[PDB]
RNA sequence: GGGGAAACUCACGAGCGCAAGACAGAGAAGGGAUUGACAGAUUGAGAGCUCUUUCUUGAUUCUUUGGGUGGUGGUGCAUGGCCG
């Protein structure tokens, strides 16, 4: 266990070391209000969803990257 | 004659040329089930029956692998063309045959398809093929980074006796993972 | 340490003509069929594998190569005019099939 | 025009004896090569700074007997050598101007016609 | 179980030779006169001789090919030495 | 008998070398400074795992910039590096190593 | 100017030799000339012929 | 091939309107002599940047009445303008790149079958 | 630990040599990148290792910026396999 470098203790730290990362650039915009709830309904609760096997219906967040939402797609 | 050889080391020698064989054949004809290799030698001739689940990548297209293997063979030993004669044989069964079903297995954990699934599909498989019963064995870091060890039974195992060096068949192969290698065991006892 | 200009064409000469290349490792013996010098064999084909128009395998002290497509092109360029009309042992397809019931 | 045969099967016979080990490059290079008799035919480009170069090369090649060329420019003799820096794009930029090639032996794929060809350039 | 030691430096660092190379100095083998005559100033090598120059150090004659050495008579020899002796003292300082 | 050898780490600014006073629990101790005051130390997570520290061990202290009486343990110096430290003379000569 | 290299003699003892599978030089397996380290050998031993009845 | 004959023309005839005082270089050249109708036919470099020159240039054609043509690198404008600093072995090396050039008028050496070949090319 | 080590083995120690630093980008190179080597010193050593000395050699590439080979170096409490 012969790795330190920084004292125990500071304050800062761990945010201090974060490296800056930006927000990207959004596109367009998302949808405010009921038109959002809207968007929700057709990804989540509308009627080809239901036609699907409620046991083999996809849980909502199951793609973080684009790369699934190309392989969703085809 | 070429030259006097001793019996004994003559023999030696050969079943020392059969390994080394059997070490490039598996080694570099990985992806199609590879089982076994059975050399005939005739004063004329060298023959290789390559005992595989999937010849048709043994041969390539037209004769890729195949060419660039007895070539292999030939730049090694040295060999004329006359020489050497490199057959391919289908196995019928390939429920009946474990480095196909472990190389069925690395295939199918490579593109990261859970354990127990898996594990079941081939069991199931070799089962499907007449086989009385099946094991496979996982070993290594699944969960994490401390090692565990996975037995998957079903049907009719034996493990002790002369009769296991008959009815077992078994095979392993090295896995690879970013986290290292894990690696996996197939005893299918195959039927009477 | 110099590999030849004959050295280098003798190499990529019989690796065109054969399209398959074998290694015992020893850099200090010679490659038994071309009777080269090992060290500059290891040197000619591990740059070949490196911009991979080569694939190797490893058996026993021994490494095989095997040439792609892409090594064609590139054998076509540095052996010039002589290129034009070869295409190697392993490119050459098979006329009959070796599968046998 | 440079005459475009001329320029073409010079362009052939140097790179033909380049992939072949038997050219040769470079005023040290020329030199033994053109006093040992090895050189069948060369090459001196034209525009170029010692007036020695071309004189003692010309010279040489009167002295023991060969017979040569006269390429009005280097960066010529550089391009027909293969020495060039290749843009990704397929494009030639950098190239390394010559002054004297001594080409040893002629490659088998060299054409009869194309070799009565070079004949007729070779004056002196 | 041990581990290796960190460095430490006993003796002074070595340089290697470099390849000395005096630019287009091939030219200094061959001298014209008038007539266009090709006159060789320097001296070639018996065994290798059409187109390869032997090497004048002071007291010997070098084959850069056969390894050829030809040692001069020693007066020769003295004089030359004395003589670039002579000139390096002149171009260092 | 040793661990793998590892660079022999300096003070760096906003830490203190020190030398274990006596044995308190709970994983801590009070500590003579080279500072030049005590201090009671509490062991890292990381040293209470790895390195058992004793009476009279040469020891880096991070120090704390707001409670200067505490001082966090960070790393304690087998002999050799000790006494590698007094020949690059970061800690004073006369001091009491015992094995 | 490598010339210097491997220039010791290996003519014999444990250097001359070496597995042929995994080119180890310890406890070599020399008997019936079939160059294989212990371990190596135990596993390519069903592949050379070598049961074990005992 | 960029059609020799096209860039060959190209070039003989910017040489000719350079010997000749009535060519035109430059983006506040060729913006008075687009825009006064001077310009019987104008040039522009397509690789260069500020999105601005080329859309303008273009635009500015088809605003008033100009046939263009389009040329994919600058370091060739300036060539052909002759603008280059000319090494003592006659080798070109620095040259300056253009972007729009203006041709006010042809100079009498033009050919009539040249003129038919430029005028294929002048689209937009 | 096939662990009977004179060299080798061999990881240890003292002193010396090579690159087998690929591959890519930048610059340098054919009017020269680089290799080699008599001989005198030098060295334990006909190691051209170094230094003086030039002759050879003819892209096999050199300087940077990245980066791979290689490692009997660490970690069996990261692991396979094998074995107690
Ligand atoms: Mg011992
Ligand atoms: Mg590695
Ligand atoms: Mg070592
Ligand atoms: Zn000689
Ligand atoms: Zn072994």
């Amino acid at each position: 266990m012969g790795r330190m470098h920084g004292t125990l203790a500071k304050a800062g730290k761990v945010r201090k070391q974060t490296p800056k990362v930006e927000k990207k650039d959004k596109p367009r915009k998302t949808p405010k209000g009921r038109s959002y709830k809207r968007i929700l309904y057709n990804r989540r609760y509308a009627p080809h969803i239901l036609a699907t096997d409620p046991k083999k219906r996809k849980s909502p967040n199951w793609h973080a990257g684009k790369k699934e939402k190309m392989d969703a797609a085809a | 004659t070429t030259r006097a050889i001793n019996k004994k080391k003559k023999f030696v020698a050969d079943g020392v040329f059969n390994a080394e064989l059997h070490s490039f054949f598996s080694k570099s004809l990985q992806d199609a089930g590879y089982a076994g290799i059975e050399v005939r030698r005739t004063p004329t001739k060298t023959e290789i029956r390559i005992k595989a689940t999937k010849p048709q990548q043994v041969i390539g297209v037209e004769g890729k692998k195949h060419k660039e293997l007895t070539q292999f063979l030939q730049k090694r030993f040295g060999y004329s063309d006359d020489q050497i004669q490199i057959w391919a044989e289908p196995i019928k069964f390939k429920g009946l045959c474990a480095s196909a079903q472990v190389e069925a297995m690395n295939y199918k954990l490579l593109k990261d398809v859970p354990v127990r699934l898996a594990a079941n599909y081939i069991i199931k498989s070799v089962i499907q093929d007449g086989a009385k019963g099946c094991e496979i064995i996982i070993s290594g870091k699944l969960k994490q980074q401390r090692a565990k060890t996975m037995k998957f039974k079903q049907g009719y195992m034996i493990c002790t006796g002369q009769p296991k060096n008959d009815y077992i068949d078994v095979a392993v192969r090295h896995v690879f993972f970013k986290q290292g290698i894990m690696g996996v065991k197939v005893k299918i006892m195959l039927p009477y | 340490v110099h590999v030849l200009k004959a050295t280098k064409i003798r190499i990529y000469k019989q690796l065109l003509q054969d399209g398959v290349f074998v290694l015992k490792k020893d850099f200090e013996g010679h490659h038994e069929e071309t009777g080269v010098p090992n060290l500059h064999c290891y040197i000619l084909v591990r740059s070949l594998k490196d911009r991979g128009f080569l694939e190797e395998i490893f058996n026993w002290g021994f490494t095989y190569y095997y040439l792609n497509k892409e090594g064609c092109e590139y054998l076509k360029t540095k052996l010039g005019i002589s290129a034009d009309n070869v295409i190697p042992k392993t490119f050459k397809a098979s006329n009959v099939n070796f599968i046998s019931k | 025009d440079q005459n475009q045969q001329l320029n073409e099967v010079l362009a052939k016979v140097i790179k033909s004896s380049n992939c072949q080990d038997a050219i040769s490059k470079g005023l040290h290079e020329v030199l033994r090569t053109i006093e040992a008799k090895q050189a069948l035919f060369v090459c001196v480009a034209e525009d170029c700074d010692q007036g020695n170069y071309v004189k003692l090369v010309k010279a040489l090649c009167a002295k023991n007997e060969i017979k040569y060329v006269s390429v009005p420019k280097r960066a010529s003799l550089g391009e027909y050598l293969g020495h060039f820096t290749a843009n990704a794009k397929g494009e030639i930029k950098k190239v390394k101007g010559c002054s004297s090639l001594a080409i040893r032996k002629y490659a088998p794929e060299i054409t009869e016609d194309e070799k009565k060809i070079i004949e007729g350039a070779l004056k002196a | 179980k041990k581990k290796k030691k960190k460095k430490s430096y006993t003796t002074k660092k070595k340089t290697k030779h470099r390849h000395v190379h005096t630019k287009l100095g091939a030219l200094a083998f061959y001298k014209l006169e008038n007539n266009g005559k090709v006159s060789l100033q320097q001296k070639g090598c018996p065994k290798c001789g059409p187109g390869i120059f032997m090497a004048k150090h002071y007291d010997r004659h070098y084959c850069g090919k056969c390894h050829l050495t030809l040692k001069i008579d020693a007066e020769t020899a003295k004089k030359n030495l004395e003589e670039l002796k002579k000139k390096q003292d002149a171009k260092k300082s | 008998e040793n661990e793998t050898k590892r660079e022999l780490v300096f003070k760096e600014e906003g830490m203190e070398y020190a030398q274990v006073i006596k044995m308190l629990g709970n994983g801590r101790l009070e500590v003579f400074c080279f500072d030049g005051k005590r201090r009671i130390g509490h062991i890292c997570g990381r040293l209470k795992k790895k390195v058992w520290i004793s009476m009279d061990d040469i020891v880096l202290v991070g120090l704390r910039d707001f409670q200067d009486d505490k001082c966090d343990i960070l790393l304690k110096y087998l002999p050799d590096e000790v006494r590698n430290l007094k020949q690059y003379g970061e800690i004073d000569e006369n001091i009491k190593i015992n094995d | 100017p490598n010339k210097l290299w491997r220039t010791h003699p290996r003519n014999y003892g444990k250097d001359s030799k070496e597995c042929r599978v995994c080119g180890a030089r310890q406890g070599l397996i020399t008997k019936y000339e079939m160059m294989t380290c212990r371990r190596c050998f135990r596993e390519q031993a069903p592949h050379i012929g070598f049961v074990k009845y005992r």
